[PDB]
Order: C-alpha cells, then structure tokens, then sequence
C-alpha cells in the first residue's frame, strides 16, 4: 500500500517562522522536493539610509528565537567597518552571552522542537514508572525513582482526561503511527524531561540577561565594545557562573543521554537526509580580526571531502534569486545585494520562495552544528574529536552515520555539550583579566564617511553575515545572509536543490496524511524562517 | 484541544520575529508549563504545536469555531500591501486569516509592538505594508487589548490574561488601549539613575567613567523619558534591564518607535 501522489506540509510547525514544504512521493518516498518561505518583511529595505549604529536594534528583530545573533552579528559588522578593536573583555562578554544562546536554544530544539517528532506522549500514560525509573537511572548520573515519573505521569494524565489536548491535539502520533517506535517507558522519560525542560531554560535564558539586559532581545552591544560596567562585577560573574553551572548539568545528565537514547531507537535514521557540501564561519574568537583565532575554525568542505578542507573566502558567496520573488536572475555577492521583491505565487515563473539562495562556489552548504562539528572534528579540534567519538561509540555506529537526519540532531547535541564546558573556559579566562586590572569594556572610534564591513557569527543554526557599504555615514546598503538562507533557502540559477531540498529525496512515508518522516529531516536543520528572509 | 474546563487560546503568528513567543516561554511564577497544564488551554500555536500542515489547519478551525469560544493571542504585524501577498500561512494571507478569526474571539490580545502598532517591518518605508491588528481589523470592529514591547515584558501578558480571566472583562486600558496597570508610568520616573538626570549628570559616551559609574544614559540616546512601559520595576528574566545593563532605552513600547525614536544613539 505506497502513496504515490504531492503531500504538502504548511504550515510547518515546531519551527521558528513561516514553512511550506512540497514533496512528489513516488511508491512511498519522497522523489521531489521544494522549500517555500511565506513571509517577507524586508529589514534590508527598512535599513537603508539610516544610521549604522542603529542597524544592529533592527536587525536583532530578523529572529528572536536566536535572539543576540544578529545584534551580535551586526556590531562585528560595523565594529568592522569602523575599524575598532574592541577591548578584550567587550570580545569575552560578548562570547560567553553567545555560548549561553546555544544552550538554551539548542535545548529548547531538541525537547520541544523536535522531540514530537519522535516522542508518543500519550504512550507514557501506559508507561509503567518503576520500569522507566530504572531506564532513567542507567543512562544518567542523576537518579529518578518511580516516584518522580509517576508524578509526571500523573500530571498527564489529568491533562488528557480533560480533552482539552491542547499543543497535542491533532499529534501525529495520536492512537499510535508506524514511524514512532519508543516503548512507553522511553516516551514517559522524555515527556518528563521535555517539561523539565520548560523551565530549565527558564534559567539558560536568563544567563544572557546577566550581563545582556534582557532575553529576548539583549541590550549590552555598541559600536566599540559592551556598555554592561555591571558585568565586571564578581556578584554578576557569580550569578551567570551559577545559571551557566545548572544549565551545563542539564545538558551533560538530561539532554545528551535522552538525544543517545532516542538515536539508538531510530538507527535506521541514519540512513535519511544526508548532504554533500558544508560550510561554517568559526565562532569564539581571541581576535575579532581573525576567523582562525576562533574556538571553531572557519571552513568549507565539498562532497564530504572532510580530508581536503577548503579555506573560506567571504568573496565567493554569491545569493541566488531565479527561483525566489525577487526581481530577475542575478546572483550577487552581498556587497552588491539586491533585495528587489517581486511576487509570482507558488512556482509562477519556476519561482517559490521568499529566501534568496545562497551558493558558495556556485554550490549549496549546509551550515549549522553537523557543519561545525564535521569541520572542527577534521581540523584535529580536541573537544569536538572526544565528544563525537564517544557519541559515535555509545551508538555503535561508524563516521558515515553523521551525513543524516540523525547524525544532524545528534551533532547540535555535541556542539551543545562542548560549548557547554567551554563557556566555563571563557569564564575562567575573563575572571583572569579581570583580576590583571583590565576594567576596560568599551573603546572609541569614529564613523568613516565611506566604508564597507562585514560581521560573522556562527549561530547556532549556521554561518551568519552581515555586510555594510557606509555612504556619507549612512547605510547604503546593508545585507544579511543568515544560516537557515543556505540551508533552506531555494534552488539556484543552476538549479540545484538547497540542503533542506536534496535532503528530502528518499524520505520513507508511511502515513501521506501525517507525515512525520518529513518533519524529522526538516526539524533536523532546525529552520528559522524570519531569519532566512528578513 | 478544548472543551470545558481550560479557557481556550489561540495564537497566531504573523509578520514576526517570534521574540514575543519566546518572552512567553520565560513566564515565572507562574511558569510555563502550569499556564499550559492549568490556567490555559493552548489550542494553536505554531511553534510549539505538534500536529502540522493539514492537522494543524483542523486544530485551529476546531478552536475558533468551539461553542466555548477562545481568546485569540496575536504576535507580528499584518502586512497589507500587494492584497496580504507578503504573508501568507497554509497558502491563505495573514490579512485573511485574522479578518476571520479574530473579530469571533471572545477577546483579542495584540502582542508586541509588532501586533499592537505594526513594529520593525513597519517601519520605512514600510515595503509589506505592515499594520497592527487594530489599525488592520478597524472596519471589522476588532479592539484588541495591546501589550506592547519588542518583546513585551511577559508579566504584563500574563497580567492581563489574569485580569480578563477573573473579571470577564478588559482593565482599564490608555489610548494606545494598553493596560494601564503595566503602562501608566515612564521607563524614566521609574529609573535608579534618575537623580544623575536632574542634576544633569550625563555620560558622554559608553567607554567613559561617567558611564562606569552609572550616571544617565540621556545624552547618548535614552528614550526613557517618552517610553511607557514598567521594566525598572519588574525587570527582565527576574534579573536585569537595558539601563541597569548601561544601555539607553530604545522606546521600544512606543508606536513607530523605529521611525520616531531613531537615531537610537541621539536625543
Ligand atoms: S514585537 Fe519585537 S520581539 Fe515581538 S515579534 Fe515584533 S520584532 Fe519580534
Ligand atoms: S538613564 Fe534614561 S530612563 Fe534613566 S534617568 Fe537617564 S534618561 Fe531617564
Ligand atoms: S527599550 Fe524596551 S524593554 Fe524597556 S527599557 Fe526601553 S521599553
Ligand atoms: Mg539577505
């Protein structure tokens, strides 16, 4: 019984913007695929004109999911444009508020993202919680008795009886589906730690806010450095120090053994979603000058070419529009972006997206935490190498298991937990210059009347650029090109498929009418679509 | 997705960023999950729903049209030019999809900036034609309660939620239709450096030591002084704020704050 016929998923939920994915099934697989964003705000538009120090409060609103990015992102931009070379501390309070955004966004992702993808809370009803207690207890350090899960259980319960399902409504999983394969016991453990989770991140958010003002949308960056005097304080340090420890422990005893866990259950993921090419900018760095200074190293790898590691040069990055809503077919290097809308509809004109396609060497790269770690990994990076490996041996699996859906989901956790302990590094080396007398968190500069910048994150989705032209002070043209543009964003005037779009051919699916198998490859990525198309 | 018991939401999502959906998700006391579980029932809401595509069309047409009825949550701005076309959500335009759901609402809460004046893809010139609900919806009667901020402090949300819950009815709003229970004072009157701005005490820029030792923030841009909203006295993440943080405020509760209160670093 394999459906042969469209399936389209809009909207795609438990992401952050607006998604419409269309598939051609063929004998129950996916033969075809394209990628359609459905909302265009325009902040390039918006920006020109204006002051450049002003661009970074706008453009922080391209996406408050990964809230900071893009005020970070922005001020590198113009700090480079400006030529300032912020002090040392402005450079490790700015890091040490980006590490704390991974951790929170890459734990809210798994747990309440993506984990219904793969999670039956409804089957934890059925759990028995002595039975998942012990489960829980085998794969953690931490200790959860039959009590704990029975409480949650219980919780649930009162929950569905009501039948008022609320986000559940309507769940794939409900009444039970082929493609969900955990035992009620696994179900209950994650649906615990899924609501655990709700307010852990509560405090991995509040981590940012320390020394950021607020989350969402921080308020500690200038041109120059950080405006925070309150974060050189040991009571600030302190208080960062202790949400930065508990949200550390969540993620070396809650969210890496449940990721292991599921992986283990769905092995055959890893035979779904896989790419060819990756690319990823280096974030942490020593010197905002230099890529190479960063933590993670910048880097390009074609064709899973991981031997042959390519240097990333920012020139050729060129942004494809002959099957977005733009006007014409020119590809441009951002520096000469173009951002000129122009509607046909879905595919009038072969054209259906609001993202423009970036391509790198005229190839699309996927960008995010299978990137980072695949790249650093292949650059000898200590950390990652320790992680993955031991990752890929509790899953008795081998290397090629990364280039899939699961490998993917598998590399944010390992991305997590290495920024996780590294966090504690740059806190240590922050303590160390504070204490050599170094008080000084914002330098001066001046605003040249022409110029051109440029700023690069790696967020937690990807390889982000911001890039300035400065024109009698003001900007003349100000472009974004954002992790879920590559991933996500269209095919290109050569017509090749994006990440997201060739990762789709081959997707079993046993259910056209809820199609989870398609959600668990595009959750993979974990799309933001204000952030693809601003 | 509801019935009884639970008071029925519906959250939609328009031309946003998802700040707003994220303020949500750092509620304290009560938190999250005891909204969601207890005071609540959480019937559509795209970022965190488990059904997609077709189910989560059903679930949403199941919501508004329960005899029950709903309290409709809006985040981002309408856009409005070229006929909607710049937003559209299962291939139906924003414009659209609010025009029929929110005028059956039992109660619409516009929140953000976005929602309530039409926020940063509001701003010039304004290329999608982006509107607040209320200026939106006008001709179909929708008055909106507006939380306002980008994002709004989620205390005041949850506030007002409360508000409506217990007295089946709105609280007094301003005429930008805020609570005044959370918007009826200046950022300013609230501020800890407001004695350094009566006696003129000025920071001339963020490197210098009238900066480190915390005097006003007025002279490089702080909007404090025309901004509504109660972030000295409630905070953020129960922790901190952008004046406490050394940054000036952006006006960011204001109607075309973008526009009217930029360059930010001026005044
Ligand atoms: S009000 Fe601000 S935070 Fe909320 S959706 Fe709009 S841009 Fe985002
Ligand atoms: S820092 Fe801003 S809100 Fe505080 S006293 Fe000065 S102008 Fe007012
Ligand atoms: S920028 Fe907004 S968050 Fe409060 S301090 Fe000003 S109204
Ligand atoms: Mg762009």
């Amino acid at each position: 019984s394999s459906y042969s016929g469209p399936i389209v998923v809009d909207p795609v939920t438990r992401i952050e913007g607006h998604l419409r994915i269309e598939v051609e099934v063929e004998n129950g697989k996916v033969k075809n695929a394209y990628s359609s964003s459905t909302l265009f705000r325009g902040l390039e538009i918006i920006l020109k004109g204006r002051d450049p120090r002003d661009a970074q409060h706008f453009t922080q609103r391209t996406c408050g999911v990964c809230t900071y990015t893009h005020a970070l992102a922005s001020t590198r931009c113009v700090d480079n444009a400006v030529g300032v070379h912020i002090p040392k501390n402005a450079t490790y309070i700015r890091n040490l508020v980006l590490g704390a955004q991974y951790l929170h966004d890459h734990i809210v992702h798994f747990y309440h993202l993506h984990a219904l993808d793969f999670v039956d809370v409804t089957a934890a009803l059925k759990a028995d919680p002595a039975k998942a207690a012990k489960v829980a207890s085998s794969i953690s350090p931490r200790k959860t008795t039959a009590a704990d899960l029975k409480a949650v259980q219980d919780k649930l319960k009162t929950f569905v009886e009501t039948g008022q399902l609320g986000p559940f409504t309507n769940a794939y999983f409900l009444g039970g589906h082929p493609a969900y394969y955990l035992d009620p016991e696994t179900n209950l453990i994650a649906t615990a730690h899924y609501l655990e989770a709700l307010r852990l991140q509560v405090k991995a958010a509040r981590a940012m806010a320390v020394f950021g003002a607020k989350n969402p949308h921080t308020q500690f960056t200038v041109v120059g450095g950080v405006t925070c005097y309150d974060a050189l304080t040991p009571q600030r340090i302190a208080e960062f120090e202790a949400l930065w420890k508990e949200t550390k422990a969540f993620v070396d005893e809650v969210y890496i053994p449940d990721l292991l866990v599921v992986a283990a259950a769905y092995k055959d993921w890893t035979q779904y979603g896989g790419t060819d090419n990756f690319i990823t900018f280096g974030e942490f760095p020593k010197d905002e000058y230099d890529l190479n200074s960063r933590f993670f190293k910048p880097g390009v790898v074609f064709k899973r070419d991981f031997k042959n590691i390519k240097p990333f040069d920012k020139m050729q990055i060129e942004e494809h529009v002959r099957h977005s809503w733009y006007e014409g077919a020119e590809a441009r290097h951002p520096w000469k972006g173009q951002t000129q809308p122009k509607y046909t509809d879905l595919h009038g004109d072969d054209r259906y997206s609001w993202m423009k396609a970036p391509r790198y060497m005229g190839e699309p790269m996927e960008t995010g935490p299978l990137a980072q770690v695949l790249i650093a990994y292949s650059q000898g990076h200590p950390k990652v190498k320790a992680v993955t490996d031991a990752v890929l041996a509790k899953l008795g699996v081998g290397p090629e298991a990364l280039f899939s859906t699961l490998g993917r989901t598998a590399a944010r956790g390992i991305e997590t937990a290495v920024i996780a302990e590294y966090v504690g590094v740059m806190l240590q080396e922050y303590k160390d210059n504070i204490a050599k007398g170094d008080n000084v968190i914002c330098a001066p500069w001046e605003m040249p009347k022409q110029a051109e910048g440029v700023g690069f994150v790696n967020a937690p989705r990807g390889g982000l650029s911001h890039w300035i032209r400065i024109e009698d002070g003001k900007i003349g043209n100000f472009q974004l090109v954002v992790p879920s543009t590559w991933t996500l964003g269209p095919r290109c005037d050569k017509n090749k498929l994006s990440p997201v779009e060739a990762s789709l051919i081959g997707t079993p699916v046993a259910d056209a009418k809820r199609p989870v198998e398609i959600l668990r490859t595009v959750h993979s990525f974990d799309p933001c679509i204000a952030c693809g198309v601003h | 997705l509801m019935g009884p018991r639970r008071p029925s939401v519906v959250y939609l999502h328009n031309a946003e960023c998802t700040g707003c959906s994220e303020s949500v998700l750092r509620a304290f006391e009560p938190y999250i999950d005891t909204l969601i579980l207890d005071t609540l029932s959480l019937d559509y809401h795209e970022t965190i729903m488990a059904a997609a595509g077709d189910a989560a069309e059903a679930a949403l047409e199941q919501a508004v049209n329960s005899p029950h009825g709903f309290i409709a949550v809006v985040e981002g701005g309408i856009p409005t030019a070229a006929n909607g076309i710049y937003g559209k959500v299962a291939n139906h335009t924003m414009l659209d999809i609010c025009s029929r759901i929110l005028p059956k609402a039992q109660a619409v809460i516009a929140y953000g900036t976005c929602a309530t004046f039409g926020g940063v893809q509001a701003a010039k010139p304004n290329p999608t034609g982006a509107k607040g609900v209320n200026d939106a919806l006008k001709h179909l009667g929708v008055k909106a309660i507006n939380i306002a901020g980008c994002p709004p402090n989620p205390y005041n949300l949850v506030g007002t939620i409360v508000y409506y819950l217990k007295n089946k009815a709105a609280p007094e709003l301003d005429s930008l239709n805020r609570p005044t229970m959370f918007f009826g004072q200046t950022v300013h009157e609230q501020c800890p450096r407001l004695p350094h701005f009566d006696a003129g005490e000025f920071a001339p820029s963020f490197e210098s030591e009238e900066a480190r030792k915390g005097w006003c923030l007025y002279e490089l841009g702080c909007k404090g002084p025309v901004t509504m909203n109660n972030c000295p006295k409630i905070k953020f993440n129960q922790t901190n704020w952008p004046v406490d943080a050394g940054h000036p405020c952006i006006g960011c509760s204001e109607p075309d704050f973008w526009d009217a209160m930029t360059p930010f670093y001026q005044n």
